[PDB]
């Protein structure tokens, strides 16, 4: 594939309380992202960063509302990037994107972006 | 306000249209209110410039990882202020190389908006 895609999965429709698990996975990419993140764009909002992490593990970030509800992690593969979301919120309902190739949560950064993945937590 | 795009266009790109770097460096407003000690300018084309930001990704010098190192070598030139050189009277030692360029990255267009270093 010439073009590099972020593939996103997971996902959708969750109760309020419940948990959610978003993956991610880049292909046409030859070598390794050095950050890649979780943002999301909520009905009423701008797009902010969620969670984002380094490709050895480390540099872990999170947005202060969703620290000890959602949990991101790499170890599964080369550019690759899942969040767990437990205990999940109504303000949690968003457009959910992975991104890759910038650095922490900065949005501006990052240069490959995900189509979105609507999550959709309902009261 | 000046965007960060037009910021690096304007301090990095001379594209093609001994003295060459006291010439340029005046120009872009990098001798106005202080002697920049060290610019780059590129002579390769906008396209092939911007086309860095989707090859490899590498960490920037300071420790950021939003930079992007060019598969090839490109044509530059590096102006260092001389020894003589001293506000407001700048000058410059032109030396011209063929150096892989890395460059950060940033916004939708994905373009370089900082020149961090040759190798």
């Amino acid at each position: 594939g010439s073009q590099v895609q972020l593939v996103e999965s997971g996902g959708g429709l969750v109760q309020a309380g419940g948990s959610l698990r978003l993956s991610c996975a880049a292909s046409g990419y030859a070598y390794t992202y050095i950050y890649m993140g979780w943002f999301r764009q909520a009905p009423g909002k701008e797009r902010e960063g969620v969670a984002a992490m380094d490709s050895g593990g480390g540099g872990t970030l999170y947005a202060d509302s969703v620290k000890g509800r959602m949990t991101i992690s790499r170890d599964k593969g080369k550019n690759t990037v899942y969040l767990q979301m437990d205990s999940m919120k109504p303000e949690d309902t968003a457009t959910y994107y992975c991104a890759a190739g910038g650095y922490e949560l900065r949005d501006r950064t990052y240069g490959q972006w995900g189509q979105g993945t609507q999550v959709t937590v309902s009261s | 306000k000046e965007t960060a795009a037009a910021k690096f266009e304007r301090q990095h790109m001379d594209s093609s249209t001994s003295n060459y770097c006291n010439q340029m460096m005046k120009s872009r407003n990098l001798t106005k209110d202080r002697c920049k000690p060290v610019n780059t300018f590129v002579h390769e084309s906008l396209a092939d410039v911007q086309a860095v930001c989707s090859q490899k990704n590498v960490a920037c010098k300071n420790g950021q990882t939003n930079c992007y190192q060019s598969y090839s070598t490109m044509s530059i030139t590096d102006c260092r202020e001389t020894g003589s050189s001293k506000y407001p009277n700048c000058a410059y030692k032109t030396t011209q190389a063929n150096k892989h360029i890395i460059v950060a990255c940033e916004g939708n267009p994905y373009v370089p908006v900082h020149f961090d270093a040759s190798v």
